[PDB]
């Protein structure tokens, strides 16, 4: 599908091959937009900041005409909790997903897994 | 002159030294002069190599090699060779590796060695085994199992990346645990590569035309390799042949389709048939071999291997050849040009001469025999000429006389003292010269008494690692080295048994995670998802009867197992600090289980246990439970015996580090069984029953065909290699006086 | 069985020679082969003298070829010097010599035989096969170039895995539980198949049939087994039986546990209790019911998928094997002996017949004893009739021993009944006349002592030069052969090695100290010689036992060689030893690995070294060091050098020999050397070097290239040979302590007594033990007639009544199984007074027995001897002289290696690394950096048409066929009409106007220089006269001589006035700005491009000096033209173009500079 985006956005080195990668295995056949927000997430996982706002991934356009990208199912569907919560790789926590939505933010397993368990230490 | 030798290296290393000895001998004499003719390079290329490297800066003279077959940077070469070779393949984790290790490939995707040993441990323990696919599992008509693959290993990782490996599985795939920090970018360069390879090889499988073969070369030249300084003239040598090979038959007008195998196998014997010789008359000495129409005058030629059955060189007829049975004046052949070349090479020389061949063979000290031309050379040159000494004796005397005076049959290894004798043959060599003159001393016994001192603190698990096994503890404990083997080369096949160290090991854990009584189907999903059991009915199987087992066990554990408490000891003894956990106490005593056979080190660990306990209140008895009907069992004892017997192992351990205490227990536990009774509490005295007890002693050391005993094993091969009537005394004191402590305390 | 004179043979049709041991079987080939080479014989003669490429001969081994070759040669030769000078000495050549009548005929013959030896034909099976597969390929069907390979575990292995995972995995629940216990898996399959996997396929008694499935065996076993359940059902009700008192009174506690029993099926093993309901438990201890036969119906079969599963991967592995090679297109000994056989069985095997009946009429083959069946099969096809054409086998019966090499005992029998022709010899050239007698004394006791019936003994004869041979024991004469017997009852294994060894060490060392006086005469007649260390020699059969008696001789202060073990190097402790030490010194930063390698027991270091190495750490930082450098050798300059390096450092060699027992342990480190040297030559890397080692120890091979070499030869040692490797060899004195040793044969493999076909049985039973025990006992049997004729003068053994039994003792021996045993006692049983009164009946003026006693006196007398000092010789004066030939590498520096080497004609002063620049539109800047684009581009221009307009179609073609993107056309024709037409130097511009007359392209010149070169001083001119060379990084050379190469563009002429052209091809000039007259002298600074100039120059002139007569350099020359191809606008001038002209004088210096 997009897989040809993904290796010219690589060469336009913004993303690597860890990620690309990554979001390949862990998207399978899904759909343009699941594995975009996935290859996202693995890259702001990889810089360090925990979040990532839904707002941004729909609105950055940065590391690639995701307008575009995304303008590849029918219409524009913007409800990113539904498209989100339709894969099978993704629930909204309580299966064993990689991929967590808890805050309106969507973050990889083991950060949650260790927020979690900080907070209950904390309190 | 003539030199019969043994081995090639040895008729280099002959050679090397005549060839100085000429040279300082004559004072107008270059190497741009000597030449030497072997009979074939491929053979002979290592050994002279090795030793003119290895001549050292005040005895070294250049060389440069010739006429050696066109692969220079074999590596380059038959890595691009085995690329084209990918359909065919079966990408076993270590011919994958193997295309990583050469340089060049590993800095392309811009990782080293650093990665490489990472990666090396991630394939070996993440179990990746077979192909790279469910496509290619099923192109070779085998079932498509979909474990223990290339995607299975690389999904692995991946979402052990993602995911912490105490959440059970996802996808029917148990995640991985080390990739997780800062590391997966190697993870991700290797899933880069193996996305390229997989393109590549759907890419190469359909047949094509010449058209579309044309720049495949170039395009998996530049996807795969990376240039620099010196790899471009081995690119360019390779596009000039595959581009010579396809226009030469575009140009002879082809239309058919052909397939991959045939340019393949044409390239790959078309690259072995061109030769280098820019190097020839360069000024080193010139090593090359026998090339017909090539006759230039030298002053000193030397010709190497002249044994029967290697030259003349042969090659046969192709059989429908019409011009074998119909000869003419002008017809040539390879048996008569090379006996000519003999002829033109004798003829060349101007001053001096050297030939020399196997004569003995190095193995059993057979004989072997020259080539049917020097034989003719040397019966004409006997036949020729007579020594000054005997004027007028008889002619086949005079004839074994010179044949024997010129030929000189050199010494079979480099430290024989005649090549230092002062004379004719003397030797340039100086490394050898303290191991030919006997000028050295003999080595030492490996163990010597070590000063010891016993610290105030001593924790309980040191001494429990000690006690486990007290000689390889003394190895890796007080001077820290052990004899680690080379690592486990990763399997070609899936786990099929689970026999030998794969069942001590893996059935260890299996086991010990198996006994916690709770719901055995998710455990034993867990572990097939985690792929280490085998194929279906096989494994539900080895998991049937391992919990028909270990049910009957935990039966009679839990028949008893009260549960208790986990406590601490503090203690001083001897002024020594020991501190430590305790592991399943209760009130009741002692009962512990660990899945194996029944063993006095077992016992003796329990032993310990006890004994600590009871130094520190302690009162119960002393089980832990075993297979095949495990007991163990002994009354609980008195303060006083307790702090006295832990005292005596304090002291024993404070010996055992200083000194390799020689304690065998099991061996030891035999005996004490067989001499030992609990009815009579003194040892026999009977040279028979005595016996009887050696020989119980001795198959508890060394097994019998059937199984494999104690002492084989590689610390005891380490200290001596076989056991001697003496030290075998020496062992059985030692155990009367040392081991005594568990003679005592084990009945 | 006639007497046999190789003078009288009859060479028509077939023939049979058996030869006794010690009688000259290479002598009398030798013979026959001068017979044959001569065409002699009168009536008995062969019709006409062949020549020597058509005498076939097929000898066993490949050191045997050799001296049958030296042999041959060296006979041949004698004959013509006899038979020219009409006299001899030796007894045959006097005959032949008077049998030949035509000395002149014959000495022609002998001299063309002779030049003709470099091609004669003493074969063996494989190299004779290989021949004439390559030979009638066409008849055979195989291809012309073959790559030979010996690893055929590993396709075993991946066909038995196949196998497995091919009919094991869709088996289900029920069927995986049966044959779960039957074996565990794979490995225990090969473990059972794999010494019946090669070789030819055994003929399995009763086999299965093909339409058998095996869910149809489980369901037939299924279905016998609940017929008797439903039988038992039916009859359960009822107490029917004789009832008895002297058995259990639990028989209706065993009738209501089978009728507890009768719930499922499931089980494969039946109850315990069924085994006393059977006919034989009747009459053992009534019929009354069918089921009391209808239990022995059921029990009388034995029950098992074994042979089906076993047969269905016999059949399958093989087959797989064979397609997988012969897709991958390799080759193999067994493989090429099965296609000859195939290939002349088939239909097409009678052209291929007769080709080879009409190359080679004649064959001797040699070691008939070892035949294979395929090898018969062939040499009946080929030569069982057809007459005037001959074959002689040769061959002895009693000495076949290589049973487990795969050869075959009764196709020689078969042969031996088929040929109607015997022939065999009587005299012994070799042992003792005592000796002789004894050993028949020994072995014609009984009627068929070898337990067959074609193989019949007779006696032999000694010579009459031989009738003085004799041996003095201080002063009386000893007999030949004596036993030595063990006093007692009954023995064991380990005492029995243990005292035999002590036994034989203290003879031994009695017999050398009294021999070292001149006491102990080896006399032969009336010469005498004292006794050596290299006379005696014990013969063992195992290297285990090999070792014990070592141990316990050199206890007794004896040194000893151990000579033919057979297995490799590899399994040995040094191999794992540098295998540490190798991965040590590949990553010398890990502490563990480095302990580990220097704790190791070459180094030779203690516990109180590891310790103060530890401690320390400027200690360990200079280990580390050193180890990094020897990894720096390692890596520039191989294996070999880095290890003596270490070696001389480490003072190991010096070490081991001063240490005893060390110098075995150096011999093999040298071996290991030398085959890791010749392994790491031909691969690639170094961890690929490490793993073939690891692989190497892994599957220690027992091949003819990796087998131990004896340690040394210096000083004469008692060698204790192994019995299979003394084969043909001679000793004066020998030892025998492990003769009356055995073991039984278990597994099912026996021939048919009828047809001598090999039968397989899979089924347990006696008969075929006792077949399989029969063969080993007739194998012992030979093997005991080898070791006891291999002795010369004297021959010891030692007898004992070992039992093996469980039980301790009852009276009866069980040594009869033993092949002494079995012929000291006649076959019967008896006692150890029966044993002793039967040595002792056999007593007889040349064979006495003794009770061996141990008597320990003293170690030995060494007589220390030291003999003079040594030193080594010195150099003097400088090895060489600084003689090169250069080619313009003196200033670019080193990094371009053999590049130049490997391509001459590449373009060297272009190089880079390329990226991606992909803009949309195409120009001349944007092509691709590197080496072969400019090699393509330099490439081009040689061979054009400049005065006529280029062709579009030429340029697609080069552009299609140089591998590029064939979108570069309408760029590149016109990028070439644009270079083409430039305004150079105001004349002689625009080259589409120079004809062919006027050009010579790609010149190659040589400047002998003498007076060595000194950097300085070429650039202390250069410098001056030149304003380019403000830029001064001078010296970058060294002193050199010789001679001088170089490349020239292209060179022209308009009316005079010559010119250099050159093209240079460099890097992305993305701009037009970037190639001005500033940028591009700029780069010339950069690049010291400036040598070129007075280089080339100074060429050309030296060149016009001897064409042109009358020359002048200025009314001449003109000067030089560089261009840069990247860069040449459409209508830019004197734009990438660049001209230069010398100064005239400099080069009448620099000439006579270079030359004098």
């Amino acid at each position: 599908k997009l897989q040809k985006q993904l290796l010219e956005a690589v060469e336009h080195k913004q993303l690597r091959p860890l990620d690309v990668q990554f979001a390949l295995t862990v998207a399978g056949d899904e759909h343009p937009a699941v594995t975009l927000a996935a290859a996202l997430l693995s890259h702001d996982a990889g810089e360090g900041h925990v979040c990532l706002p839904l707002s941004r991934l729909e609105n950055n356009e940065a590391s690639h005409p995701l307008l575009a990208t995304c303008v590849s199912e029918i219409g524009e569907l913007q409800n990113w909790e539904e498209c989100l919560l339709a894969s099978q790789a993704v629930s909204r926590g309580d299966e064993p997903t990689p991929m967590i939505l808890c805050g309106d933010r969507l973050y990889l397993n083991r950060m949650w897994c260790n927020e979690r368990t900080v907070a209950r230490f904390f309190n | 002159t003539f030199h019969v030798c043994h081995s090639p290296q040895r008729e280099v290393e002959v050679l090397h030294d005549r060839l100085l000895a000429m040279l300082e001998e004559d004072p107008t004499l270059t190497p741009r002069d000597i030449i030497v003719m072997v009979a074939d390079i491929d053979s002979y290329s290592p050994f002279i190599q090795a030793v003119f490297g290895s001549a050292p800066a005040d005895r070294y003279l250049p060389y440069a090699i010739s006429d050696r077959r066109a692969r220079q940077s074999h590596p380059v070469l038959e890595a691009f060779i085995s690329l084209l070779s990918l359909p065919d393949s079966r990408f076993v984790s270590e011919d994958v590796l193997a295309l990583l290790d050469v340089p060049v490939l590993a800095a392309r995707f811009d990782i080293t060695e650093e990665g490489l040993r990472y990666l090396r441990q991630w394939v070996n323990e993440s179990g990746i085994r077979w192909g790279i696919d469910d496509d290619n599992v099923r192109e070779l008509e085998l079932p498509a199992t979909g474990q223990h693959t290339w995607r299975f290993g690389l999904t692995r990782m991946l979402l052990g990346y993602a995911m912490e490996s105490a959440q059970g599985e996802w996808q029917s795939v148990l995640p991985y645990d080390e990739s997780s920090g800062l590391i997966a970018e190697l993870v991700g360069h290797l899933a880069s590569l193996l996305m390229q390879l997989n393109i590549w090889r759907r890419g190469l499988a359909q047949e094509r035309p010449l058209e579309e073969w044309l720049p495949v070369c170039r395009d998996m030249l530049n996807a795969f390799f990376l240039p620099d300084a010196e790899t471009e003239a081995a690119m360019t040598l390779i596009e000039q042949q595959w581009q010579a090979i396809i226009a030469e038959g575009l140009g002879a007008q082809y239309g058919d389709a052909v397939p991959l195998s045939l340019l393949r196998d044409e390239l790959a014997q078309r690259l072995d048939q061109e030769r280098i010789s820019q190097r020839f008359l360069a000024g080193p000495v010139n090593i090359c071999t026998l090339m017909p129409m090539r006759s230039i005058p030298f002053k000193v030629v030397c010709l190497l291997g002249m044994n029967d059955g290697v030259y003349p060189r042969q090659l046969a007829p192709l059989g429908f050849d019409l011009m074998s049975q119909k000869p003419k004046r002008g017809d040539r052949s390879r048996r008569d040009d090379d006996r000519y070349l003999f002829l033109e090479a004798l003829i060349s020389a101007q001053q001096k001469l050297y030939i020399s061949y196997i004569g003995r063979s190095i193995q059993d000290n057979s004989e072997r025999f020259p080539s049917v031309l020097v034989q003719e050379l040397i019966d004409y040159i006997g036949q020729s000429h007579y020594l000054p000494g005997d004027e007028a004796l008889n002619c086949d005397e005079s004839e074994a006389r010179v044949k024997a005076h010129l030929t000189c049959l050199h010494t079979r290894m480099p430290f024989d003292p005649q090549n230092y004798q002062p004379g004719e043959r003397q030797s340039y060599a100086r490394e050898w010269l303290p191991a030919a003159s006997q000028a050295g001393k003999a080595h030492s016994e490996f163990v010597q008494p070590l000063p010891f001192t016993l610290p105030e603190t001593v924790p309980l698990e040191t001494l429990q690692r000690f006690w486990a096994h007290p000689v390889r503890a003394f190895f890796q404990m007080r001077l820290q080295v052990n004899f680690r083997t080379e690592d486990s080369e990763i399997p070609d096949t899936e786990p099929f048994i689970l026999e030998g160290l794969s069942r001590y090991q893996i059935n260890q854990q299996l086991l010990n995670a198996l006994v916690e009584q709770d719901d055995a189907e998710r455990l034993f999903r867990r572990f097939r998802a985690a792929g280490d059991l085998p194929y279906g009915a096989f494994g539900e199987i080895f998991w049937e009867t391992q919990c028909q087992e270990m049910q009957q066990l935990a039966d009679r554990v839990i028949a008893c197992r009260q549960p208790g408490q986990s406590m601490e000891i503090d203690l001083a003894c001897n002024g020594v600090q020991i501190t430590g956990w305790l592991p399943q106490v209760q009130p009741d005593g002692l009962l512990r289980w660990r899945p194996s056979l029944l063993s006095v080190a077992q016992g003796m660990q329990l032993w310990l246990e006890h004994l600590v306990y009871c130094a520190s209140g302690g009162n119960g008895e002393s089980r832990l439970f075993l297979r095949k009907d495990g007991e163990w069992r002994f009354p609980p004892l008195a303060a006083e015996q307790a702090l006295h017997y832990l005292s005596q192992l304090i002291e024993g351990y404070r010996e055992g580090m200083s000194a390799p205490l020689l304690v065998l227990p099991e061996s030891g536990g035999a005996w004490l069984k067989t001499c030992y009774d609990a009815q009579n509490d003194a040892m026999l005295d009977d040279d028979s029953t005595l016996q009887k007890a050696r020989t119980k002693f001795l198959q508890a050391y060394e097994g019998n065909m059937m199984v494999r005993g104690e002492g084989d094993d590689i610390w005891y091969q380490r200290l001596w290699r076989q056991l001697t009537p003496e030290t075998m005394e020496a062992i059985v004191e030692q155990s009367q006086r040392f081991l005594l402590p568990l003679f005592r305390f084990n009945q | 069985a006639e007497t046999l004179d190789p003078l009288r043979l009859p060479l028509q049709g077939e023939r049979l020679i058996e030869a006794s041991a010690g009688t000259g079987k290479t002598f009398t080939i030798a013979a026959l082969y001068l017979r044959l080479l001569l065409g002699l014989g009168g009536s008995a003669a062969f019709p006409r003298p062949l020549t020597v490429e058509e005498l076939l001969v097929v000898t066993f081994t490949e050191a045997a070829t050799a001296e049958l070759r030296g042999r041959i040669r060296s006979n041949i030769h004698e004959l013509r010097i006899a038979c020219l000078r009409e006299t001899t000495d030796n007894p045959l050549y006097e005959r032949l010599l008077e049998e030949i009548d035509d000395k002149a005929q014959a000495a022609q013959w002998l001299l063309l035989a002779e030049r003709q030896m470099d091609e004669a034909a003493v074969f063996t099976i494989h190299g004779f096969c290989q021949r004439m597969l390559n030979l009638n390929a066409f008849e055979s069907g195989m291809l012309f170039e073959q790559q030979l390979i010996e690893d055929e575990s590993l396709l075993r292995y991946q066909a038995c895995a196949d196998f497995w995972r091919r009919h094991c995995y869709p088996l289900p629940r029920e069927i995986a539980q049966v044959v779960f216990e039957t074996w565990k898996g794979p490995q225990a399959l090969l473990r059972d198949i794999n010494r019946y996997l090669q070789g030819e396929a055994p003929v399995i008694k009763a086999p299965p049939p093909d339409d058998e499935t095996l869910a149809s065996r489980h369901a037939q076993i299924v279905a016998r087994i609940d017929t008797v359940k439903q039988q038992w059902r039916d009859a359960v009700g009822e107490l029917d039986a004789l009832i008895e008192s002297s058995g259990i009174d639990r028989r209706k506690f065993n009738r209501s546990n089978q009728a507890k029993w009768i719930d499922k099926i499931s089980a494969w093993a039946e109850e315990e209790t069924n085994s006393y309901q059977l006919p034989e438990s009747l009459e053992k201890f009534t019929p009354r019911h069918p089921l009391f036969e209808a239990i022995d119906q059921l029990l009388a079969e034995p029950l098992s998928i074994r042979d089906l599963v076993i047969t269905r991967a016999l059949a399958e592995i093989r087959e797989t094997v064979a397609r997988e090679k012969r897709r991958r297109g390799e080759l193999g000994f067994d493989d090429m002996l099965s296609r000859l056989d195939s290939a002349l069985r088939s239909e097409s095997g009678e052209v291929l017949a007769a080709a080879i009946r009409t190359r080679f009429p004649v064959a001797m083959i040699d070691e008939f004893q070892d035949t294979d069946p395929q090898q018969y099969r062939i040499f009946r096809r080929i030569w069982h009739h057809q007459p005037e054409t001959a074959l002689l086998l040769i061959g002895d019966p009693k000495q076949a021993i290589y049973a487990f090499r795969g050869a075959d005992i009764f196709t020689y029998m078969k042969a031996r009944s088929e040929v109607h022709a015997h022939y065999t010899l009587d005299t012994n050239w070799r042992s003792a006349p005592g000796m002789v007698n004894s050993v028949n004394k020994l072995f014609s006791q009984t009627d068929d002592a070898f337990m067959f019936r074609e193989i019949p003994f007779i006696p032999v004869k000694s010579a009459g030069k031989n009738q003085a041979l004799r041996f003095v024991f201080k002063g009386e004469t000893q007999p030949a052969m004596k036993m030595w017997l063990m006093e007692g009852e009954s023995c064991g294994v380990g005492d029995y090695q243990s005292t035999m060894a002590q036994v034989c060490a203290a003879q031994i060392r009695d017999w050398l100290q009294a021999g070292q006086r001149g006491e102990a005469l080896l006399m032969n007649g009336d010469d005498a010689r004292p006794v050596r260390a290299s006379d005696i020699s014990v013969l063992v059969r195992s290297r285990q036992e090999a070792a014990q008696v070592r141990d316990a001789l050199t206890l007794l202060e004896i040194p000893s060689v151990y000579l033919s073990n057979r297995d490799s190097v590899f399994e040995t402790l040094e191999a794992q030893e540098m295998l540490w030490l190798l991965q040590a010194v590949m990553t010398p930063e890990r502490e563990n690995t480095l302990r580990s390698a220097l704790a190791t027991s070459m180094m030779g270091l203690n516990a109180l070294d590891i310790e103060t190495l530890n401690n320390d750490e400027h200690a360990w930082d200079v280990v580390v060091e050193e180890f990094d450098g020897y990894r720096q050798i390692w890596r520039k300059r191989g294996v070999m050098p880095m290890l003596r390096a270490l070696m001389s450092a480490r003072n190991i060699a010096e070490n081991l020999l001063a240490t005893a027992g060390g110098e075995r342990r150096l011999t093999d480190i040298l071996h290991i050397s030398e085959l890791l040297q010749e392994a790491g030559t031909q691969l690639e890397s170094e961890h690929a070097l490490v793993r073939w080692l690891s692989q190497h120890i892994l599957e220690p091979d027992s091949n003819a290239s990796s087998q131990q070499m004896r340690l040394e030869s210096d000083k004469h040692l008692v060698q204790i040979v192994t019995i299979h490797k003394s084969k043909g060899l001679e000793y004066p004195l020998v030892w025998l302590p492990f003769i009356t040793n055995f073991r039984v044969q278990e597994q099912a493999f026996y021939h048919d007594r009828h047809s001598f076909e090999a039968v397989l049985d899979l089924n347990a039973a006696p008969e075929s033990v006792d077949l399989a025990e029969a063969e080993r006992l007739a194998e012992d049997l030979r093997l005991l007639y080898v070791a006891l004729t291999r002795s010369v003068w004297h021959c010891s053994l030692g007898v004992a009544p070992l039992v093996r039994r469980r039980g301790d003792k009852k009276g009866d021996t069980d040594v009869h199984q033993s092949a002494l045993g079995r012929l000291l006692q006649k076959g019967e049983p008896q006692d150890a007074a029966g044993l002793r009164t039967c040595i002792e009946a056999l007593c007889d003026d040349d064979i006495a027995w003794q009770t061996a006693q141990t008597g320990d006196n003293q170690p030995w007398q060494v007589n220390d001897v030291s003999t003079a000092e040594l030193n080594a010789k010195t150099l003097q004066r400088l090895p060489g002289d600084n003689w090169r030939v250069t080619s313009y590498s003196g200033l670019q520096q080193r990094g371009h290696g053999i590049a130049q080497d490997l391509m001459p004609r590449l373009d060297v002063d272009a190089a880079g690394v390329a990226s991606v620049v992909e803009e949309p539109t195409l120009t001349p800047h944007q092509f691709p950096r590197g080496a072969s684009p400019g090699t393509f581009l330099h490439s081009l221009f040689e061979d054009l048409d400049f005065t006529q307009p280029v062709d579009p179609n030429w340029v697609r073609e080069k552009l299609e066929l140089g591998g590029f993107e064939s979108q570069w056309e309408p760029v590149l024709t016109e990028w070439i009409t644009a270079v083409l037409q430039a305004p150079l130097n105001e004349t002689g511009v625009s080259l589409s106007q120079l004809s062919a007359r006027n050009k010579q392209v790609e010149m190659e010149f040589y400047l002998p220089i003498s007076e060595p070169l000194i950097a300085s001083q070429l650039d202390t001119l250069i410098r001056q006269f030149d304003p380019l060379s403000a830029g001064c990084p001078p010296l970058e050379f060294m002193q050199v001589r010789g001679m001088l190469k170089g490349f020239i563009d292209l060179v022209f002429r308009h009316e005079g006035r010559y010119y250099l052209l050159d093209y240079k091809s460099n890097w992305l000039g993305e701009d037009s700005s970037a190639y001005t007259q500033q940028a591009m002298a700029a780069a010339m600074q950069a690049h010291r491009y400036d040598l070129q100039y007075q280089l080339y120059t100074l060429a050309l002139h030296r060149y016009l000096r001897h064409r042109i007569a009358d020359y002048d350099y200025e009314h001449h020359f003109g000067g030089v033209i560089y261009l840069f191809l990247r860069g040449v606008d459409k209508e830019h001038p004197q734009q990438g173009i660049y001209t230069t002209r010398p100064n005239a004088g400099l080069i009448a210096l620099m000439d006579e500079m270079f030359a004098g």
